């Protein structure tokens, strides 16, 4: 099935941040709209925040993550959860290799924001 | 670490 | 926090199923628009489903699921999950006691069916 | 990634309950340490519980979900939940076709029980 | 039900990372077996990353996530999800005023790492 | 359904 | 804003 | 099932 891919609330800002666990260099792209927002680029093996951003999601809502490393995809986990009917986190694991622990970038997606 | 998968293509 | 209240899409069909683990016996409301749209009774050690019904969401889509027993509010826990952005869980448990097992009610539903 | 496999706690009574929702016949398949401990088959597009049943988690505590129509194995989408760090849900769907409601046959695993 | 306490695997490397949304300066402390492991503190009406930081699970693996403003405990809410039996989110929300929007901070544990 | 029938392409 | 929640002690 | 039985203190 797809992953990565969630349907937020139109016009909504949100915060999209991402963590690297991983010997290969992490590259995430958040598209908006099919439109690319944001890209983040970084290397770690503890979890760094290689990046985090404030976005809008536009009058479509639909917000898409991607992650590469060399320019190679990565296999995606994901899925949303809704805290007290109001707040949202879309959730984003990855696999760049062989050894299936899907961290090698970590998306955390979460609204409403302020 | 290194490439990943795709290695040991061939015989 | 408000727990048992869900905002699902308007006019939309949804399953829920009741689950019954206490000695007690658990009555279920489940309102939509808050009016009551169905009500299950049980009584289960042995996770019984004591309902399931399909359900339309109306016009405002708020769903809320009350559990009590002998006439006494259980406290609630809940989420909603959603997986490849579009199959839906809203979850529930529910404690009538003291040893916060909080399964004594279990309530899911789910959407879209069919 | 793998979908449909849980690690549950060893020795552990946990509720399966299976969901239809196609046209086509559903038969679950509930594996315990990778043996088959329940099967289902049913047909629905209502949501009808075609099974649901306890089961032991046994010695491993792994717990897999195979969903399969006229022998073809379904698509996999699944999660694990964990309210107030006591109650699980681990949850299925699965998709027999083009249209990708993922909920063909459903899957809820839960426990404790009792 | 007690809000923003997990079990993680014991003697684990996890991140731990707090969000802040909200006019109120909000500390947040990560306990580990009861012990302060780490203290975050920030102000942020932009989802600013407040705190972010690798810690360790110890023997006990009971991880409890506080949230205060002030001086003044926040109303708390959480739960832990799964993706594919192997990475893992016990997220946090929480709500130090009247509005319910539940975000004053966020807190995000994830792992495993590296 | 099978063929022809609710596919899901949005035409 | 402000200090919260137990603000309006009184009458 | 009520008071003295089970209640989860742990002792
Ligand atoms: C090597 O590039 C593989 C890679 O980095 C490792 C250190 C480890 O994080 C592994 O999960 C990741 O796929
Ligand atoms: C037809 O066989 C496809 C099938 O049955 C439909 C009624 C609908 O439930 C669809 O999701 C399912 O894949
Ligand atoms: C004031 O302290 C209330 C507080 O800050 C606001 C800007 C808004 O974020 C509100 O949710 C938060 O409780
Ligand atoms: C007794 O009434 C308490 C009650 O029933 C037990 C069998 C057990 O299910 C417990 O969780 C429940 O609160
Ligand atoms: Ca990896
Ligand atoms: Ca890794
Ligand atoms: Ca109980
Ligand atoms: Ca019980
Ligand atoms: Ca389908
Ligand atoms: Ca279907
Ligand atoms: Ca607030
Ligand atoms: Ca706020």
């Amino acid at each position: 099935a797809t992953q990565g891919v969630f349907t937020l609330p139109a016009n909504t800002r949100f915060g999209v941040t991402a963590f690297a666990n991983s010997s290969g260099t992490q590259t995430v792209n958040v598209l908006v709209n099919n439109e690319t927002a944001a890209t983040f680029s970084g290397q770690s093996t503890n979890n760094a925040v290689i990046g985090t951003q404030v976005l809008n999601s536009g009058s479509s809502g639909k917000v898409q993550v991607q992650v590469s490393v060399n320019g190679r995809p990565s296999d995606l986990v994901s899925a949303q959860v809704i805290l007290t009917n109001e707040l949202n986190f879309a959730l984003v694991g990855s696999e760049d290799g062989t050894d299936n622990d899907y961290n090698d970038a970590v998306v955390v997606i979460n609204w409403p924001l302020g | 670490k290194x490439l990943x998968k795709x290695l040991x293509l061939x015989l």
